[PDB]
């Protein structure tokens, strides 16, 4: 049976995510004309610009307050305060300016809407009168959830300070959540064959930037703040991600009483098939022919597949707590077993989930979810406790297990960092179900070559 | 009585290829016909004679040059198309040889090129010592003498043995002329020379057995576990010099009777070796075919050992599998043998309804054996094309076929799963865990949720309101199921790991005391 | 320095290609209602549309005229008289119907053209008055050059039975080549970027077959007689692939004067500069930024890869000259060193290609470029005379020497039957410069895993 339990280490050996601000970093590098001051000291930011690069190969603009000793026993509000200055001082295009804390700002008790408040007031006022200038407080503890959490929180705030209901039209809100560019492509896409404008929050197809001639070109966001303001008018929020949108969505339900689609994420062939259901029922829109088409198209490749191949794969997965239950219930569409899921954070509503109530309904064989997980919930079941697996799904920093232990591994979620090109491929959809279910069989398929396993058996399948 | 196919009544010919099993009949009723001629552009299922006699028979020894005579297209298009194994590394599999005739031998012949590529190969291969060469349709046609060249090349090299297979594509309808052809060259230029070292008291030759998937290692484990004697396997995993060996054996065990009963005949005629006719698939047919070898050689109570520890590891989860199989349609659609071997035992052991057998290339014998062993009600097809298969699964609405790649991915369009049922999919499928794979892999098929979705139109406005992201093999097969039977503390579904065969390659076997 | 030479030895030990039918049944399963009759033994179709089965896994209709004894000695046009009238009668909606000639049909001297007047004048008029039925010999004698130059003589048969310049217009004829789907895609998109309308041959994306609900779909090609009549009436030809359009492409330049760009394969950046640059040409048409900002993407996915990864890698590569050929050229722009190319038939004309004399010209590390090759000659090298090499580029029949000589290989090509998915990518244009640097280098990666080759180095690239 399906048993979902708690770590039992109350230390954390080797994490699955980083600490709230991260995600509040991800949600504002994905606006158009933004640059995130993250409150703290200089790692909580520059690292993190790290992590962005590593799964994009790209440089995005965030800045630091750069706390010291000082700041630290006195308060450091004041750090915030010639951020703000230097930081619009030097960069006349900027018009949002999200102020990230951290766990130090947090906990010497800055007062950041205090601030914000007399900067409004003030600086900008008095030195930047010409200028539209939105300084939005983000409360990120790194010592309660995860970035995951922190995407969640960020997104509510911004679409708080932002949305106003004036002009009230038939435009979705599509909360993509934390998604690659191949996502954002391909949830775009969808809208269009179902003829649904939307507000997709991000649009951050323009990660992927191009080296110029002319040396001109930059990575960055293209959500606008228009975009911002027009979430107030939708008729609907579709937030695919509950961990990541609940929040936002909720806030313009209780606030301007938009209805909230929670989920689920559309992750397969039938979690897909949900996804356009609902668009239909929350717009009257008619589901077109075409897109049964594109179905069956994408079916067409996984029958190739499913019983020859895919049929009992043992499977660990990991990652953000949307994609590893997207990605569980894709697998048990695809005949395979997931045995190993990994929640790697604090959230108390994993239980609460109905996805996760229905694996426990429903499951039939001997599976485990851990919520507070990290790495070595997975390690230490494979090394010490005889777990046998096919495959994993997960994203890079789970590699050396992949690697040292001998079971292949598909790279999905953040960060993908070890293989080249991923963010631009889909993990949504049908266009995503294919590249799942082709990927994860490319990858065994290595793995058999590698092991001698079969290897001649994929000549006439 | 006899069949008429929508698509074909314009082809009246074709209601002769065709019988509904109907009520009352005997086999003294009605019998498709069988090893007739082809009809042209009809897009009939058929293969060529070369492909008989090469790909099918000649191609599975595994220590063997097999080089076609013509030119590269017959090669290429043989190579890394099948799934005969070896425990020599899948030499078989990993080499071949053309001699890439050109259109300068069309005029002049090509004998000096067959030699050059002859002498090439041993020295490319210096650990392989044996060779057979193989007529294609344009050495045929050019009249190369591949006998005298292949002589020519013995007398010059005394380490080397080399075969002659003179198949052409054209050589009659199908297949099945190459079968009888190569069957009738081996006995002739091969067996009788060479004396083996006998090393037990029952010796048999394996005869009809090529090894798919490791059909053959799965069988000559049992045997090995009696303590007989494989003299030879008649073709898979086969050694050239074993099977030289033949005329020394006590007993032919006969599996594929279609591709291999010429040499059993001939060998019972030369040599008064016997022919008992064997099964290799299901419970029953096995247990019966092991018992009658065992009592053969006097060692029953062996025999009885294995089958009993056999069935009682995997008769539980076999019967897991029936369960969920009950009463679902399946057409045996292979080219040959299988039909029969499957045709009653697949009914009764999975519980599935055979509402179709075909054979490609098969004999009326192979007919015979399929109506004897099926259901009144069930369609035999004699020589199939593509529309007779579509319209076939319209009427009949299987559930799932067993049939060739390619047309199962015809079947796929149309809604109606497959199993190769040539190169298997988890295989092997011969043996009592290969059996069970069998009806793992059929279960897989019919219960997958991925055909549940691939049913539901998502344009339609009462559309099934899916509630979770999936459905899982069992909630879709287990709805109906009695309590004694979903909460059975005995039935359980199939335990063996990915590749049911390797562990049979590292395997001791016990010696017995020789007389 | 570069050597071309040809293979020593007289015989085939593993063969790259198949014979020339082949070719000309791919070109026929291409055309919309289209079933070719092959005439010969039935090996001669039935192993053909198996290869074309283990590349899409899918199925497509190609008829026997089904050789015996009888017709071996005494001649089978009869054979094709009755193939004729079997598949009109039992399908209604074929249109064409190639006659294509195999190694027994060529030796037995059957008169096709013959053969093909008689139905026209008889069969076709008396039994099917009301119906459009185009006969097309295709001789293709399996002894000379291989399924490459059967396809090439295919396209020229199929535009010399159909064009006619009763109607000039702005249209350019795009021969693809024997490409993938996502070929085919990314062509079409780059002409339609470029504001040009083509006839491509061949329009294959409906090979990529759905599954529908009501099981009513098949795979088939979408290039109809009315495109083929129009390939009179285009103001060029592009002739992608010289191996493979060059006899179709002249045969409209000396019947028509429709100018032919013949080559160069757009693989790679230079590559595909040099194709809009042609096009620019060709129909005064400008090269829009568009495509300028997409090459740059491009771009930068490759910049990540080259100097970090690619560099002085030493690849071998075989399959269509014209893929050989054009991922050689992409490659030493990778900075990589392809220090073997097998070249797998007899062609005559190899030694002529200018691409290969520009080789000859530029390299000089130790490169050889084997003509007639066949597998052997990759395997030999390695085994017996110490070939290092870092990369195999090629399908999926040079598999086992992979897998045997732990040397990681990128499926390119065709067929790729060990690898699910790959036709639906390309490997032309900028998408496919993208698609190839990031497989070989996702390729490289996981071998670098495999073999604990600096695996850890896979962090901050
Ligand atoms: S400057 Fe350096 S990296 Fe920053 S916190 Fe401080 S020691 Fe650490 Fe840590 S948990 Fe996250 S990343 Fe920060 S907000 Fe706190
Ligand atoms: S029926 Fe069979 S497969 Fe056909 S030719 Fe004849 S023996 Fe061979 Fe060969 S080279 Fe090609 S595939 Fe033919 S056209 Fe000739
Ligand atoms: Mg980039
Ligand atoms: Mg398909």
């Amino acid at each position: 049976t399906c048993e979902v339990k708690e770590k039992g280490r109350v230390g954390t050996i080797n994490p699955i995510f980083t600490c709230q601000p991260a995600g509040a970093q991800f949600v504002s590098i994905g606006i158009k004309d933004c640059i995130g001051i993250v409150h703290g000291g200089q790692g909580c930011v520059m690292f993190v610009r790290l992590i962005f690069s590593q799964h994009y190969k790209e440089s995005f603009e965030l800045a630091s307050s750069s706390l010291h000793e000082d700041g630290a026993v006195f308060g450091a509000c004041g750090r915030v305060e010639e951020a703000v200055d230097v930081l619009l001082s030097r960069y006349p295009d900027v018009k949002v300016v999200p102020i990230i804390t951290t766990c130090s700002t947090e906990i010497i008790g800055d007062d950041v809407d205090g601030v914000i408040k007399k900067l409004n007031e003030g600086l900008l006022k008095e030195k930047f009168p010409d200028r539209e200038v939105h300084l939005i407080a983000m409360h990120t503890p790194s010592f309660v959830g995860s970035m995951i959490s922190g995407y969640d929180v960020a997104v509510r705030d911004v679409v708080r300070h932002f949305a106003k209901r004036e002009a009230p039209n038939d435009k979705i809100n599509l909360l993509t959540g934390w998604v690659n560019p191949g996502d954002v492509k391909e949830l775009k896409h969808l809208l269009g064959e179902m003829d649904i404008e939307a507000n997709v929050l991000f649009e951050i197809e323009s990660f992927d930037s191009p080296i110029l001639p002319d040396g001109s070109a930059v990575s960055h966001g293209n959500t606008t703040i228009e975009d911002l303001i027009d979430t107030g008018n939708a008729r609907a929020t579709f937030a695919l991600n509950r961990y990541e949108g609940t929040k936002a969505a909720e806030y313009l339900q209780k606030k301007f009483e938009i209805p909230a689609i929670i989920g689920p994420t559309p992750i397969g062939i039938r979690n897909t098939d949900i996804f356009l259901q609902n668009l239909k029922k929350a717009t009257g829109k008619p589901i077109p022919q075409s897109l049964a088409h594109e179905r069956g198209v994408a079916i067409d490749a996984l029958a190739d597949l499913t019983h020859m191949f895919l049929a009992e794969k043992r499977v660990a997965i990991y990652g953000a707590p949307d994609l590893v239950i997207g990605l569980a219930e894709f697998c048990l569409d695809l005949e395979m077993k997931p045995v190993l899921l990994l929640l790697g954070d604090d959230n108390s509503k994993y239980v609460d989930d109905p996805r996760i109530k229905a694996l426990q309904e429903n499951v039939d064989y001997g599976m485990e979810i851990v919520t507070n997980a990290d790495f070595w919930e997975l390690e230490n079941r494979i090394k010490n406790e005889g777990l046998e697996l096919d495959l994993i799904l997960g994203h890079s920093k789970g590699r050396f297990i992949s690697i040292d232990y001998n079971i292949p591994m598909l790279r999905v979620g953040f960060p993908t960092y070890d293989r080249a090109g991923l963010f631009r491929y889909p993990t949504v959809g049908y266009g995503g179900a294919i590249w799942l279910a082709e990927q994860m069989a490319n990858t065994l398929f290595a793995d058999m070559e590698h092991k001698k396993n079969k290897e001649w058996v994929l000549n006439v399948w | 009585p006899h069949h008429e196919f929508e698509c074909s009544k314009v082809i009246p010919e074709r209601k002769k290829h065709a019988v509904i099993k109907g009520k009352g009949e005997t086999l003294a009723d009605a019998l498709p016909q069988g090893y007739l001629n082809t009809i042209p552009g009809s897009i009939s299922e058929r293969g060529c004679a070369y492909c008989g006699a090469k790909h099918v028979i000649g191609t599975p020894m595994k220590d063997v040059i097999h080089i076609s005579h013509g030119p590269v297209g017959c090669t290429y298009d043989t190579w890394q198309t099948k799934r005969y194994i070896s425990d020599n590394d899948n030499f078989q599999l990993k080499y071949t040889y053309a001699t890439d005739v050109k259109e300068k031998h069309i005029v002049f012949g090509a004998e000096k090129l067959l030699k050059q590529n002859i002498i090439e190969a041993f020295k490319a291969f210096p650990q392989i010592k044996r060779m057979t060469i193989y007529q294609t349709c344009a050495t045929a046609l050019i009249g190369d003498d591949i006998n005298a060249i292949a002589e020519e090349v013995m007398e010059e090299m005394p380490e080397v043995d080399i075969f002659v297979c003179n198949s052409p594509g054209f050589a009659g309808p199908s297949q099945s002329g190459g079968h009888h052809k190569i069957n009738i060259a081996w006995i002739n230029q091969k067996v009788g020379t060479v004396e083996p070292e006998i090393t037990g008291d029952h010796v048999i030759n394996y005869v009809g057995e090529y090894n798919i998937q490791g059909d053959q290692e799965v069988m000559v484990d049992y045997f090995k576990r009696m303590g007989i004697q494989v003299l030879s396997t008649f073709t898979g995993n086969g050694s050239y010099d074993g099977l030289r060996a033949m005329h020394r054996a006590h007993l032919n065990v006969l599996e594929c009777a279609r591709s291999a009963e010429y040499i059993c005949n001939e060998l019972r005629v030369r040599y008064g070796i016997p022919r008992l006719d064997i099964d290799g698939f299901g419970f029953k047919p096995l247990a019966d075919s092991l018992r009658k070898i065992g009592m053969f050689f006097g060692i029953e109570d062996r025999a009885k050992a294995i089958i009993d520890e056999e069935v009682a590891r995997w008769k539980p989860e076999l019967d897991w599998y029936k369960e969920r199989l009950m009463g679902k349609k399946v057409c045996l659609w292979p080219g040959g043998s299988k039909l029969w071997h499957w045709a009653h035992v697949i009914e009764e052991e999975m519980g599935l309804k055979v509402v179709s057998v075909y054979t490609k290339f098969g004999h009326q014998g192979d007919m015979e054996k399929g109506i004897a062993r099926c259901g009144e009600g069930t369609l035999a097809i004699d020589d199939p094309n593509e529309l007779e298969g579509l319209e076939a699964l319209e009427m009949l609405k299987p559930d799932i076929i067993l049939t060739g790649k390619r047309p199962g991915e015809v079947a796929k369009k149309v809604r109606v799963p497959y199993l190769n049922a040539h190169a298997y999919h988890n295989g092997p499928y011969k043996g009592f865990e290969g059996w069970v794979r069998f009806a793992r892999d059929i279960y897989n098929a019919i219960y997958s949720p991925i055909h549940q979705l691939s049913g539901i139109d998502i344009t339609k406005d009462n559309a099934p309101e899916w509630g979770n992201g999936f459905r899982t093999r069992q909630m879709l097969s287990d709805g109906n199921l009695s309590d004694a039977v979903r909460n059975s503390e005995t039935l359980r579904q199939y335990t063996g790991g990915y590749d049911s065969v390797s562990k049979l390659r590292e395997r001791e076997y016990p010696a017995f005391e020789r007389k």
